[PDB]
RNA sequence: UGAUGUUAGGAGGGCAAAUCCGCCGAAUUUAAGCAUAUAAUUAAGCGGAAGAAAAGAAAAUAACUAUGAUUCCUUUAGUAACGGCGAGUGAACAAGGACCAGCUCAAACGGUUAAUCCUUCGUUUGGUGCAAACCUUUCGACGGAAUUGUCGUU
RNA sequence: UUUUAAUUUAUUCAUUGGAAUUUUUCAUGUCGAGUCGUGUUCUUUGAGAUUGGAGCACUAAUACGUGUGAUACAUUUCACA
RNA sequence: ACGGACCAAGGAGUCUAGCAAAUGUGCAAGUGUAUAUGAUUCUUUAAACAUUUUAUACGCAUAAUUAAUGU
């Protein structure tokens, strides 16, 4: 019988979390990778795309 | 994750990997640490030799905060200083550093390793060993006792 | 047991399932606690919800170099600031009737703390627009202009926190001042070898003084 | 005052005067019922030290309790169990005889009132004698007095069956502090339960 | 170990008078009641036995008095104090 | 001083239990058998309360440069210690946090005057409601309790 | 519709009681008893020449006293309450 | 030698604690932000983000050995 003291969550190291966020921002700046995720950006000019 | 467990590979086999002739029964040798000294003797003796019996005096109410004492050797003693600060003392020759190790969490200075030749240093602490104090004296330093 | 393993030790032999407790609401409860102590502040109407505590040392050779907050000033420390134990309670000042001052350093430290606190508060009259002197060491009341122009500042809560240690761990000395004829290890060992008879002589001094 | 002299006299109990007085007092208590009311405290100085006051709603009762040990309740003295549990004739009770005296009058006879304290008035080979102070929580004399009307609040019902009198404090272990009574607060069972607990993080 | 109240500490960790070097910082009604009560109550039986043993006046009787008091009260200290008090009483009665 | 009273005014009794307080009290099981030990200061049994209960303002720690009523969380620590020293069992002080609060009798002192308290019967001020009702109010009279001790000071 | 923070406004007159420190003095009081404690028996605890509780027998001192400082004693020093 | 007249649905190495070996990842004489607190966090969010405006909470590691005073 299922119990409520099954270990539901996990603990994650802080440095690995930060590293992953950093590596995920960097991937947001490559045109090829963004296209391969399913976004239709064939008419964009720059992939970082800063706006005023 | 149940996806990767070993029991799923035996799922069409009869005995689940435990054997036709010797079954998987429940406690066929005792419970916990049961048979030590009778029929588990060989395991106990070759893996945990000094297990049985008692030796020594009793100490009835310990209070471990009375004897707490972390230590440090003389090797790590110039390394408590920043490198640019370490550079300045090795250049000038009429000044020496005075280091208080209790402010860093150490209580007793211990005497393994080699201090730099002809580089005086003054060290404050609560306890010293004989060899450490001799090594500090030899290069031209001094030990100081604090409380 | 059969392998090179540590010998088992688990203390699960009673009915352990009846009391197991999983903590599903730790962050919910801290949100609730934060909201309650925030609600108290709006009910105070300007006065802080914290109280002043002294600075004391920790009791053991493991911690004696550290300080922290204690539960209240002593009678002598309050009299050094011209305050009374009863009147002080009506301000955010804690009183401890059983701590003692064995040295001068703690006395002066806590007296300076009390004096600094007593200089940085403005008193609001009991009945509006009726300003009177203090009593029992309480400062005199303030006028409405100062009350108006201090209600718009930010209250300082840093006076309620323990002091922070800034003592350095190295220094510089001149080579000509180093002492060379000092023996630390020998002194340490002769100090231990001498204690028992010195205790005996102190006890005999005590006997002589009593009579 | 007068009370200091009574207090110093009652510290002897083996002088001829006090021996005579005690013998005559204990003779008379046997002829009376097991639970009877007295019109006044027979030891006024001792009653003042406990919370007795001369106010409209304070009353006194006297109880008689039998001495010794009670036998274990098994038919024909036969135990079905291990030899470590076969004992009978020297089983001893957790509660005092003073607490039992308080409970003899506090449960049903005077369920209308509240027990405050009690004190010793004599003994004998068969019985010990006690006098019990009670308070009436519905009289306006106690209900208007600021010093004593804590007793009129319902959380103080049947103190002598929940261990809340002085005699109850004695046998629960609350008269000693520090390293000799380490595991007794806020109660024995609560302390046990706290130490049995397994606490378990969500993330671990 | 022991310290001294005068004479400040030496800044050494071990020994006598050791440690950090902070600056150190430094009825008539009763016997009226006694007389009234005593003439009301008198002495107890074990007190009377101790009194006569003292009144004998030898050293063996003294040791016997100590043992008897120690038995009745159940404590060496207590018994010694009781014998001293009875000795004062016996001395005073002879004057 | 007991008793009596369908005298006037009042209280107790039963139900419910997850959490809480007090008593009483096993064996299965483990030790590869079993008697101490373990299961367990547990299950069953009997009493008593609240929105919480219990605990609580030192006849407490320490041995330091000293802390400072109770409760709970993180650690101390599977440690000091208990045990056919076998199987097994098992706390406290210091440290970091939540919260934070202190008081009354007894005893001492007040006799050109018990100052104190309660029942019943009156009467007197302002508010709120459609009404029903409910706040606030200091004056008196007769009667009783109490010096075998109420109240004030500390 | 609740309940609670600021902000806005007092004034001139009347009486009797209380309370904190500061100066000079005298007075040195009281402080919980068949209770604590000790012996013995049984339980309970990690508590071991016995941790708490209980039954029976004996039974204190007066603050210069009494209790605690984890091994049973005798003579004492010190700290804490 | 034992079970099986037939058909459909159900039906058995899992969960938690504690230790070790193997392997992947991060940092490295250090490493792990405990309980808490903070925030212009607040459908989701019981998640995520932060750390007290020459810097002594605690664990494991950085030093062993002895009944032990200790070294
Ligand atoms: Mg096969
Ligand atoms: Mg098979
Ligand atoms: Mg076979
Ligand atoms: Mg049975
Ligand atoms: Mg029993
Ligand atoms: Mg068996
Ligand atoms: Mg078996
Ligand atoms: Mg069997
Ligand atoms: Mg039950
Ligand atoms: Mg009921
Ligand atoms: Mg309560
Ligand atoms: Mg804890
Ligand atoms: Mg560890
Ligand atoms: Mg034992
Ligand atoms: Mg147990
Ligand atoms: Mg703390
Ligand atoms: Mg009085
Ligand atoms: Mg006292
Ligand atoms: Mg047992
Ligand atoms: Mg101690
Ligand atoms: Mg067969
Ligand atoms: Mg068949
Ligand atoms: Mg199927
Ligand atoms: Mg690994």
């Amino acid at each position: 019988p299922t119990k409520i003291w099954r270990r539901w969550g996990r603990k994650v190291n802080l440095k690995e979390k930060r590293y992953a966020v950093c590596s995920s921002i960097a991937a947001s700046g490559v045109t090829s990778l963004v296209l391969a995720r399913g976004h239709r950006i064939s008419h964009l000019k720059e992939v970082p795309l800063v706006v005023s | 994750a149940t996806r990767f467990k070993k029991n799923r590979k035996k799922r069409g086999h009869v005995s689940a990997g435990h054997g036709r002739v010797g079954k998987h029964r429940k406690h066929p040798g005792g419970r916990g640490k049961a048979g030590g000294l009778h029929h588990m003797r060989i395991n106990f003796d070759k893996y945990h030799p000094g297990y049985f019996g008692k030796v020594g005096m009793r100490h009835l109410n310990l209070l471990k905060n009375r004897t707490y004492c972390p230590t440090i050797n003389v090797d790590k003693l110039w390394g408590l200083l920043p490198e640019e600060k370490k550079k300045e003392f090795s250049e000038n020759k009429d000044i020496a550093p005075v280091i208080d190790v209790t402010r860093k969490g150490y209580f007793k200075v211990l005497g393994n390793g080699k201090l730099k030749h002809n580089q005086p240093i003054v060290v404050k602490a609560r306890y010293f060993s004989s060899v450490a104090e001799k090594k500090i004296k030899a290069v031209g330093g001094q030990c100081i006792l604090v409380a | 047991v059969a392998h090179n393993n540590v010998l088992p030790n688990v203390h699960l032999h009673k009915w352990w399932q009846r009391h197991v407790r999983v903590n599903f609401s730790k962050n919910i409860k801290k949100k609730k606690r934060r909201l309650l102590r925030e609600k108290r502040r709006k009910a105070n109407g300007g006065t802080p919800i914290e109280k002043l505590h002294p600075i004391v040392h920790c009791p053991t050779q493991r911690y004696n170099f550290r300080t922290r907050l204690g539960k209240g000033f002593t009678f002598e420390e309050l009299k050094g600031a011209g305050l009374t134990p009863r009147a002080a309670q009506t301000i955010g000042i804690c009183y401890d009737k059983r701590r003692k001052n064995r040295s001068e350093e703690s006395l002066t430290k806590n007296v300076e703390r009390l004096l600094k606190y007593k200089n940085s508060l403005v008193m609001i009259p009991l009945k509006k627009n009726k300003a009177k002197k203090g009593i029992g060491g309480i400062p005199a009341d303030a006028d409405k202009n100062t009350i108006k122009e201090f209600r718009n500042k930010k209250p300082l809560l840093s006076i309620f926190k323990k002091e922070k240690n800034t003592k350095p761990f190295y220094e510089t000395i001149e080579v000509s001042k180093i002492d060379k004829e000092f023996l630390a290890y020998k002194t340490l060992r002769r100090a231990k070898l001498a204690e028992r008879r010195k205790n005996r002589r102190q006890q005999k001094k005590d006997i002589k003084f009593k009579s | 005052g007068a009370y200091k002299y009574i207090q110093e006299i009652w510290k002897k109990k083996q002088s001829d005067a006090m021996h005579f007085l005690l013998r005559v007092r204990t003779w008379e208590y046997r002829q009376l019922p097991v639970v009877h009311r007295v019109s006044k405290p027979s030891r006024p100085d001792k009653a003042r030290r406990l919370g007795y006051k001369a106010i409209q709603g304070f009353v006194i009762y006297r109880v008689r309790v039998r001495r010794g040990d009670r036998k274990k309740r098994v038919k024909k003295g036969i135990v079905h169990g291990k030899p470590k549990h076969q004992g009978v004739h020297k089983q001893k009770s957790t509660r005092n005889l003073k607490s039992v005296a308080e409970g003899k009058v506090g449960k049903s006879i005077c369920g209308n009132l509240r027990v405050l304290n009690s004190y010793w008035v004599g003994q004998d080979a068969v019985y010990k004698y006690y006098e019990v102070i009670l308070v009436d929580p519905n009289h306006n004399a106690v209900r208007n007095n600021p010093k004593i009307n804590w007793i009129c609040n319902p959380v103080h019902k049947h103190r002598e069956l929940r261990g809340l009198t002085s005699a109850g404090k004695k046998y629960r272990g609350l008269r000693v502090k520090g390293h000799l009574s380490a595991k007794s607060r806020p109660s024995i069972r609560a302390n046990w339960k706290r130490r049995q607990l397994i606490k378990l993080r969500k993330c671990r | 170990g022991r310290k001294s109240t005068i004479k400040p500490a030496t800044g050494i960790a071990v020994g006598f008078n050791s440690g950090h070097v902070v600056t150190k910082r430094n009825s008539k009604r009763k016997e009226l009641i006694k007389d009234v009560v005593r003439e009301i109550t008198g002495f107890s039986p074990y007190e009377k036995r101790i009194i006569e043993l003292i009144k004998i006046g030898t050293s063996a009787s003294t040791k016997r008095s100590l043992k008897y008091a120690k038995k009745k009260l159940g404590t060496h200290k207590r018994g010694k104090a009781k014998r001293e008090e009875i000795q004062k009483v016996v001395i005073l009665q002879r004057r």
